[PDB]
RNA sequence: ACGAGACUCUGGCAUGCUAACUAGUUACGCGACCCCGGUCGGCGUAACUUCUUAGAGGGACAAGUGGCGUUCAGCCACCCGAGAUUGAGCAAUAACAGGUCUGUGAUGCCCUUAGAUGUCCGGGGCUGCACGCGCGCUACACUGACUGGCUCAGCGUGUGCCUACCCUACGCCGGCAGGCGCGGGUAACCCGUUGAACCCCAUUCGUGAUGGGGAUCGGGGAUUGCAAUUAUUC
């Protein structure tokens, strides 16, 4: 009713990372890598989830939708220009590359400039700057 | 009207200066006692013009500090009001006495100073300026970084001070400085 | 051959196409109310323009 | 502080020399004798040096004089 | 310093003394119950709501910032 | 059949509101919307100290309309107070006898001045070497 | 009588919002889920049916000031880009957003278009909003 | 003139040309 | 009929001077012309640096430049105001006929 | 009612000089400055560099 | 005799003074809704300058009163009031081997000049990064953040001889940054009644390195340009 619910899951594995269920739905979601504060209050906009409670109360089974909507974006009419993963080098096809494989993704893409020797590549090798900043006056207190 | 121009919904009359030295330097009555803290200003033109500024207009200007609250008077305006209308509820006593009372047993009777350090005795002015400043200074640490909200920490503080209560940021500061003072006199 | 090799690196822009209408150099210029003159000469010849300082 | 300089002092002493009986108490009457009396290029000056034919006029019904 | 952890819906004992003392206070804020419940402000800004449908606590005037809340009147 | 019309203006900064006080029933309309709906409302007892000094008997036959422009959100708060107060003033010195109009300048001077006489200070010019007028960059020494 | 002025505008726009729910005929476009309001915002409107409350309120703009455009209307929905490290700035608002309000009410006949450019009000859309402040009136009698 | 030159640049132009 | 006398000076006694030159001489050949509009002041501002060089205390000069400009209307065709216009002109004003 | 004329530069050596010549009245000061005191510099080159002329 | 002062600019006021389809206001016909009446930056107009613009004159002097001052010179109060010490500019004598030969077609001398130190074109560099200093900006949150709703500015600039690069209304399309027609303005005429932020009002957030903080970093879309990689910006 108002008191706290039973079959109460205060940690929740969703795609391998435990989230704490004491938080507001969308904002419970951040802790995996690949959905920020945008992409959560979407994804549950599409499905008619109450964005009112914990995700303490909410049924085991009501979020097997969510994860659906989270892996699948374009399936559920998200926009094209909402996924962090467009029109990529290798596949072509848009996705949201989420906690694991965004992980790989960077490192496909470093080791593409990499192994080419561009100088992009050679900067994220050496642990340099790339995006062509002053380094003489910054990056004290993280190196040496 | 002219039966009695009440503080928005709070006394004029029956708040006693009940200490026979800082009854010149407290503006609470008769001629300053208006509908509002908020003044047209102009009290920062000469020298004792400061005295007579209604001590609601006092307390207001002294809450705005440490740079980001700067100039927000309508801010302050209504933490005074919310702070006001907590203790009434906390108390059982017209704010403005409880104000009046917290003013007069926070402002300190004696401090040092570098002559070599010797204890002399304070102005009634000074009196009231270290009284409202350590007060607004207490309730503005009190709210940093806590649940506990501005209005809420600054109602304690005044509850506090006008008790003697000596959980008072503002007592604790000023029994201080008149040990400290007592040391070397 | 080097008659391609004057101004054929294209100048409608930037600091290199404009300068001073007194010496010609490149720097401290004031392209206000359509000066285009460097700040140095402006200062000496603000007189004799019409400009006047008040404040 | 108000202290007149050399200027308005040396102006005003030379106009009572001359025209003392024209001269009265109050200000604004004798701003308008120090007008026609004085050629002045500057209203702050003829109402500098107004005020102290005022002053010197008031201490001459006193008695002596500076000269 | 020292961590502060609280509840996000009530406990039986929780709604068992806000039933019990916040309508017998005379400061009923939601900055004081999260103090003295260990719940959070949020939590209050539903309880001290569903004690004015319930009717217990009168409140003395409502700005964005703050709301204040007081006991019963007698007579 | 005459018009008993009065137009007074008052400012506090680059607010400036002049009410255009006429002979009616009782109206003070700021801009179209009246007085109990013009935000602030915090500084609304500002705008009711004209009224609450004189009561409403002396704002028994006037309909003071004020139009305001210039300035803040509280710099045409004290515009409109101002003006409202110096109008009725000016209404009651032409067409009402002086006496009554010297009883009520007793009470609107003695209050504020600023109610009655307007606040001479604008703001200052920035002198360079320093972001404000009266105030220097750091001096960096070595 | 009473008018939309002398009424609290901040209650009108909510009592107004209320009544075109009622009415829903007002040709909502279907981006509502996924669009962000203003190129300096940072989260979505928190009101699940926000566009209920902008065709409530660009009347009102309308009403008092006639001849706002979709630049204008644009111009009057601004703030405070934070910029996280350097200055903040003024951010003037999206166009297609409060363009498919002015869309949007002008399939309903309740704001119309004029001589000047820009949009204005309709003969009828005045009676259609001083009878909202009719409510409101006596709502705090 | 078909190009117009506005009056804060009139008074400019004449005083270049005088210097 | 519409002729508007554009005066535009930077100085102020020259442009009052040839301005109440068009009024008042132009009081008794009982002409119908239309009091004097002033145009709000253009103070035009270039703020440069004194110094040369980059040395010593940042001190900035302030150059100002108040431009002003004045209308005189009148109903009457061209010939009867251009007897007016073209005797005593001042260089320091420019006077610019507008028939149309 | 008075003038000020100022030569400045070389003078016979590889340490410069200034030779000024003063007589009756002259102001520095004030707005006067510009209606009163008419102010001219030249150049001039003489073989050892330029000779500045300054006329008050 | 100079400097200080006096001086010039600017700010405060003036129901008095002068004038206004490139500023308005009041009253009036008309138009809209309005439960005899209100609002209208809705249309048009016979007076007037309170608001606005910039002119000319006034206005303020320690002038009135009271003390102290040998006591002139003056000082401090109080009345009266728009001001009873607004803010700048200008600024002497004598100097410093301050800084500038990279502002000058002002510059002596020294060095170059077809082996260029002249002149232009193609690329790179001034930003390179174990460190050390200075001026800054954002913050470390609840007096707060995020999302809605509400109501007001004042200094300026603008179609460039070179000179294109103006300023931008209105209506479509685009999530957005933007794109496309169609105007207005050489400007008290248009952008513009410059609907600025903060503040104010209502929502959620809850002392947690949290929705505080937004550096670094991956992917994609237009704009400027002849050309953006060492990422122009957005």
């Amino acid at each position: 009713s108002l008191v706290i619910p039973e079959k109460f899951q205060h940690i929740l594995r969703v795609l391998n990372t435990n989230i704490d269920g004491r938080r507001k739905i969308a904002f419970a979601i951040t802790a995996i890598k690949g959905v920020g504060r945008r992409y959560a209050h979407v994804v549950l906009r599409k499905a008619d989830i109450d964005l009112t409670k914990r995700a303490g109360e909410l049924t085991e089974d009501e979020v097997e939708r969510v994860i659906t909507i989270m892996q699948n974006p374009r399936q559920y009419k998200i926009p094209d220009w909402f996924l962090n993963r467009q029109k990529d080098v290798k596949d072509g096809k848009y996705s949201q590359v989420l906690a694991n494989g965004l992980d790989n993704k960077l490192r496909e893409d470093l080791e593409r400039l990499k192994k080419i020797r561009a100088h992009r590549g050679l900067r994220h090798f050496w642990g340099l700057r790339v995006r062509g900043q002053h380094t003489k006056t910054t990056g004290r207190r993280g190196r040496t | 009207t002219p039966d009695i121009k009440l503080f928005g919904k709070w006394s004029t009359d029956d708040v006693q200066i009940n200490d026979i030295s800082l009854q010149d330097y407290i503006a609470v009555k008769e001629k300053y006692a208006k509908y509002l803290p908020h003044s047209a200003g102009r009290y920062a033109a000469k020298r004792f013009r400061k005295a007579q500024c209604p001590i609601v207009e006092r307390l207001t200007n002294s809450m705005m500090m440490h740079g980001r609250n700067n100039g927000k008077k309508l801010m302050t305006v209504r933490i005074v009001k919310h702070a006001f209308e907590i203790i009434h509820l906390l108390t059982g006593e017209n704010p403005l006495q409880v104000l009046v009372n917290a003013i007069i047993n926070s402002g300190p009777r004696e401090d040092s100073t570098r002559i070599r350090r010797q204890a002399v005795d304070v102005s009634p002015l000074r009196r009231v300026n270290q009284a409202i400043w350590l007060l607004c200074t207490g309730a503005r640490e009190a709210a940093f970084r806590n649940i506990k909200t501005i209005a809420e920490c600054l109602a304690d503080e005044l509850i506090n001070a006008a008790k003697g209560s000596s959980n008072s940021y503002a007592i604790k500061k000023k029994d201080e400085l008149e040990r400290v003072a007592k040391s070397n006199r | 051959g080097h008659q391609q090799l004057y101004w054929s690196h294209p100048r409608k822009f930037g600091q290199g196409s404009r300068s001073c209408r007194v010496c010609s150099n490149r720097h401290g210029l004031i392209r206000k109310y359509g000066l285009n003159m460097c700040r140095q000469c402006f200062r000496q010849y603000a007189k004799d323009i019409g400009f006047i300082k008040l404040d | 502080g108000r202290v007149r300089t050399k200027t308005v002092k040396k102006a005003a002493r030379v106009i009572i020399e001359k025209y003392y009986t024209r001269l009265g108490n109050d200000f604004h009457t004798n701003k308008r004798v120090c007008e026609e009396i004085a050629i002045i290029p500057s209203k702050k000056l003829r109402n500098k040096i107004a005020g102290y034919v005022t002053h010197l006029m008031k201490r001459i019904q006193r008695g002596p004089v500076r000269g | 310093r020292d961590k502060l952890n609280n509840l996000v819906l009530f406990d039986k004992a929780t709604y068992d003394k806000l039933c019990k003392e916040v309508p017998n206070y005379k400061l009923i804020t939601p900055a004081v119950v999260s103090e003295r419940l260990k719940i959070r402000g949020s939590l209050a800004r539903a309880a001290l709501q569903e004690l004015l449908s319930k009717g217990l606590i009168k409140l003395v005037s409502k700005h964005r910032a703050q709301v204040i809340y007081t006991r019963n009147t007698k007579g | 059949g005459p018009l008993q019309s009065v137009q007074v203006f008052g400012r506090k900064k680059t607010a400036t509101a002049v009410a255009h006080c006429k002979r009616g029933n009782g109206l003070i309309k700021v801009n179209g919307r009246p007085l109990e709906m013009i935000e602030p409302r915090t500084l609304q007892y500002k705008l009711l100290e004209p009224v609450l000094l004189l009561g409403k008997e002396r704002f028994a036959g006037v309909d003071i309309r004020v139009r305001v422009k210039g300035g803040g959100h509280v710099a045409q708060i004290y515009a409109i107070r101002q003006s409202i107060s110096k109008a009725l003033v000016a209404y009651y010195q032409k067409y009402v006898d002086e006496a009554s109009k010297k009883e009520i300048k007793d009470i609107l001077i003695q209050y504020d001045r600023t109610l009655l006489v307007a606040d001479p200070r604008r703001c200052e010019s920035k002198k360079f070497g320093g972001p404000g007028a009266r105030a220097r960059y750091q001096k960096s020494y070595r | 009588g009473v008018t939309v002025k002398d009424v609290n505008q901040q209650e009108f726009v909510r009592a107004l919002a209320a009544f075109l729910k009622k009415s829903g005929k007002l040709k909502v476009p279907e981006w509502v889920d996924t669009v962000k309001l203003a190129k300096h915002k940072e989260l979505a409107p928190y009101d699940e049916n926000w566009f209920y409350t902008r065709a409530a309120s660009t009347a009102r703009h309308l009403y008092l000031r006639g001849g706002a455009g979709v630049g204008s209307m644009t111009k009057i929905y601004g703030g405070r880009q934070r910029n996280g490290v350097m200055p903040s700035h003024f951010s003037r608002g999206s166009k297609s957003v409060a363009r498919r309000v002015l869309q949007a009410l002008e399939g309903l006949k309740m704001v119309e278009k004029d001589q000047d450019w820009g949009r204005k009000l309709t003969p009828q859309g005045q009676r259609d909003l001083d009878r909202i402040a009719g409510q409101v009136a006596a709502a705090k009698k | 003139m078909a190009v117009q030159i506005s009056k804060k640049r009139k008074f400019v132009a004449d005083g270049i040309f005088k210097a | 009929h519409r002729i508007r006398i554009t005066l535009t000076s930077r100085n102020v006694k020259s442009l009052e001077k040839v301005c109440a030159d068009l009024i008042r001489g132009a009081k008794e050949k009982n002409l119908k012309v239309k009091g004097p509009v002033r145009m709000p002041t253009k103070t035009l501002r270039i703020t440069t640096r004194k110094t040369p060089c980059g040395e010593g205390s940042k001190t900035w000069d302030r150059f100002q430049m108040r431009i002003h400009k004045r209308l005189i209307d009148l109903h009457s065709p061209s010939e009867i105001v251009k007897q007016i216009t073209s005797i005593s002109i001042e260089p320091g004003v420019e006077v610019e006929v507008t028939i149309a | 009612k008075g003038c000020e004329v100022v030569v400045s530069g070389k003078l016979r050596g590889q340490r410069a000089k200034s030779m000024k010549f003063v007589d009756g009245l002259m102001i520095h000061s004030g707005d006067p400055v510009n209606y009163y005191v008419d102010t001219a510099v030249r150049h001039v080159l003489l073989r050892q560099g330029v000779l500045g002329i300054k006329v008050k």
